[PDB]
DNA sequence: ATCGGATGTATATATCTGACACGTGCCTGGAGACTAGGGAGTAATCCCCTTGGCGGTTAAAACGCGGGGGACAGCGCGTACGTGCGTTTAAGCGGTGCTAGAGCTGTCTACGACCAATTGAGCGGCCTCGGCACCGGGATTCTCGA
DNA sequence: TCGAGAATCCCGGTGCCGAGGCCGCTCAATTGGTCGTAGACAGCTCTAGCACCGCTTAAACGCACGTACGCGCTGTCCCCCGCGTTTTAACCGCCAAGGGGATTACTCCCTAGTCTCCAGGCACGTGTCAGATATATACATCCGAT
């Protein structure tokens, strides 16, 4: 996949597989309800 | 009660005419039916397509000829083509 | 007002309704006069195959009736009719007996 | 209704059964799932043309013509039913 | 009887099936299920027993065709077992992914 | 020799293209795919919705048997847009 | 007088009610069925082309090249769900590799 | 006449790499011509059928998809 | 250069990028008209029309080549072997 | 490798029953006669183009070598499954009442085909100018062995 | 963890033919009536899918277990490929032609349509036997013994 046009990722589908909670480490966190691997463009 | 349409009596005839000794079921009557009219469908729609391809407002037997031999598999082809024309020209010649 | 046209082509399978098939199925505007003739003949042709394969099953089965099954076992059995039904299944019917050789012990 | 049972309603005799009609001898146990799910799937498409079909006529019946014609527009035919 | 070997009984299981003619799923459960899936699409609906009978037959058909293909690549993979990645490559290789 | 004319649908996509980003242009040979995905798509649907109206008894072809057509023939939630669109311009036609 | 403004549609009506009535699709047809074909066909001309124009764009070219139609129509699920079997003249295909075929080292 | 080895080794190897492969074997490129051949011969069947019900003894193009279509595969952008 | 298997990848992408066709013309062209030859004899084609037959080879040819690819994967090695080209051909229900 | 024993496999013997094949009625299609009118073929044509061919070359193919990376054969193993049996359970016939719905028929009214002419949407010819191809070179990023 | 070499991206810098837009000249799309009619409404008939229950048992349930093999690991060895070379006809651009594909015009004849009567094929009884059902048996096979 070329770069440029990945644009789109970043707007639409980039609101579900981070939820906001109590981080246990410090402070609030982003935690997850979703899965995402390896070289991939989150956020 | 009402009338109905169905290809029972013909079969029948065309079954007796090979094989006088054989009994079907009703269940042999009714894929029977099923399998004619399908191929009839198809072969007539494949027609009535060539026939609007050459902007031609007739549908003729060369027309047929042509679906025939583009349609079914190539030796059954022959022997249908064949005995076609066998029958058309047995008609024709005496009308 | 005798002498049918499937008589008078020697044919069984009725020319007169075919034609009228044809007529009134929407298929043309203008029905040439050979072709009901010529679908009839095909189609007798067809259905008098397909049972003398069905006819022959029997004979092997020594059943004096026909059940889907024979006639199942006669078109699986022919190549060519095995082609041109490409997609087709039977109500009641079955598969022809094989095994992969591997599979055998 | 939806209701989570009656999905099991194949049990895995039947299963085993067609396996055997298809002609296989070692099954492992994680394929009933999934046969469930495909057979789902499948069945989805049919009954929902179906339903169109006979819902499109005015009648909230449905026969077994107008389901071989809904198999027939997916492709694959019936034979013995008209 | 005695403990048999596995696959021994399998054999004669599959010559008296693959010549068989006969219905394999159960009647009233694949009615009851149909009936019960009818439901989403549109509710109150009334089957007719010509109907449903017929639609089984398809589905065994397609689903026997299934094991059919798999059983095929599961010889391509070196083993006799079956499993669910060969299911999948099936399904995705005939063309409907 | 003698000059001929044909019919495409060459303008209107053209028009609506234009109408959609008024800032690119277009080649020869995607006017061509065009008309034929155009084609393909007419025919296709007005085929099945020919044969389902001879499937019903019925002599004629309403606008409903064309909306059940494309309920079939359409995937997706593309198949709500599309006859919501059909109704918007049809009841918009009507009253004119 | 023209017929293709009275719903605001840009495709034609008129070419489209002619030709189904010499396609022989059936003997008598209603007055919905050519705009509401017309309609059908500009909603999806107008979903084909404006991926068109967004791949137009993506590469800063004005002329939409076929390759830009087969990316858009390709990338998409519910057009290849549509467009199951078909192809494109000059189409090319979409890049792709084989996951577990990614060679690497420290 | 002898043209099948006309296809030869970088063009099939190009494909290949259109395909997404890049280990292959030295001898797959029998099979594929034989079904290139399969697949030639088919189409060109019907071409010359429709060409000739039409009683021209050219070979358009038009003609070509229609077979194509006629197949099950369908063609876009040509005629 | 050396390091064989970097090379390739570095090929197939620059070819994915790319959207030409992959056989000469004449070759193919000759070819065409010897299948023609051996149905029917003074055919004269199109220019257009082989340039059609042209692209669709590719098309359905590079198809069955992905299939055969996922097949070797599901063998557990990465070269393509022609008893996968079988598989691919008759697991597709095209035999 | 060879032989004996339990056990499912296909075969012959009463019989009986409900589906298969046959005889009747008559009404709706199809065959017999006739017409006209609109498609069609058949003579003629002439310019578009497809076949054929020739000079130059270089991008592409063809052939040989060196090796390392991947196909292939085997071996343990421990573990997931097929086989077997005692038990519960919902399938499978069986037979009963009926309303809800499908299905057929008289009807008559809103709705589509025929047609005449218009006249503007729409199709073809000619510059033409810029989006884009060609090219030359510097800036920019990747990779593997010291 | 770090170089040398090796590739790709981009910044100009320039030249050229394809999408475009205007002018001119058609031809079929409306509009309005006009005319016949296909289907929509309401009624009545019939028939069967459904609710309901009884009783019987084929089959599902689930445990027990002994081993067949899927898999991880090893070693092996062999041949595909990348790098280099020499070698050559696909490709480019140029010529010329004849033939045949698409178009024009035309007379003629096949057929849609109408009217016409009669005959044959589906609804409907009604007799009757082909094969399912249960019993006893020779036989081929998995398993176990040597």
């Amino acid at each position: 996949l070329p770069m440029p046009m990945r644009f789109r990722h970043l707007k639409k589908t980039s609101k579900e597989a981070v939820g906001v909670y109590r981080s246990p480490i410090h402070g609030r966190g982003l935690f997850c309800k979703r899965n995402i691997d390896a070289g991939e463009m989150v956020i | 009660k009402t009338r109905k349409e169905s290809y029972a009596i013909y079969v029948y005839k065309v079954l007796k005419q090979v094989h006088p000794d054989t009994g079907i079921s009703s269940k042999a009557m009714s894929i029977m039916n099923s399998f004619v009219n399908d191929v009839f469908e198809r072969i007539a729609g494949e027609a009535s397509r060539l026939a609007h391809y050459n902007k031609r407002s007739t549908i003729t037997s060369r027309e047929i000829q042509t679906a025939v031999r583009l349609l079914l598999p190539g030796e059954l082809a022959k022997h249908a083509v064949s005995e076609g024309t066998k029958a058309v020209t047995c008609y024709t010649s005496a009308k | 007002k005798a002498k049918t046209r499937s008589s008078r082509a020697g044919l069984q399978f009725p020319v007169g309704r075919v034609h009228r098939l044809l007529r009134k199925g929407n298929y043309a505007e203008r029905v040439g006069a050979g072709a009901p003739v010529y679908l009839a003949a095909v189609l007798e042709y067809l259905t008098a195959e397909i049972l003398e394969l069905a006819g022959n099953a029997a004979r092997d089965n020594k059943k004096t009736r026909i059940i889907p099954r024979h006639l199942q076992l006669a078109v699986r059995n022919d190549e060519e009719l095995n082609k041109l039904l490409g997609r087709v299944t039977i109500a009641q019917g079955g598969v022809l007996p094989n095994i992969q050789s591997v599979l055998l012990p | 209704k939806v209701l989570r049972d009656n999905i099991q309603g194949i049990t895995k005799p039947a299963i085993r059964r067609l396996a055997r009609r298809g002609g296989v001898k070692r099954i492992s146990g994680l394929i009933y799932e999934e046969t469930r799910g495909v057979l789902k799937v499948f069945l989805e498409n049919v009954i929902r043309d179906a339903v169109t079909y006979t819902e499109h006529a005015k009648r909230k019946t449905v026969t077994a013509m107008d389901v071989v014609y809904a198999l027939k527009r997916q492709g694959r035919t019936l034979y013995g039913f008209g | 009887p005695h403990r048999y070997r596995p696959g021994t009984v399998a054999l004669r299981e599959i010559r008296r099936y693959q010549k068989s003619t006969e219905l394999l799923i159960r009647k009233l459960p694949f009615q009851r299920l149909v009936r019960e899936i009818a439901q989403d699409f549109k509710t109150d609906l009334r089957f007719q027993s010509s109907a449903v009978l017929a639609l089984q037959e398809a589905s065994e058909a397609y689903l026997v065709a299934l094991f059919e293909d798999t059983n095929l690549c599961a010889i391509h993979a070196k083993r006799v077992t079956i499993l669910p990645k060969d299911i999948q490559l099936a399904r995705r290789i005939r063309g409907e992914r």
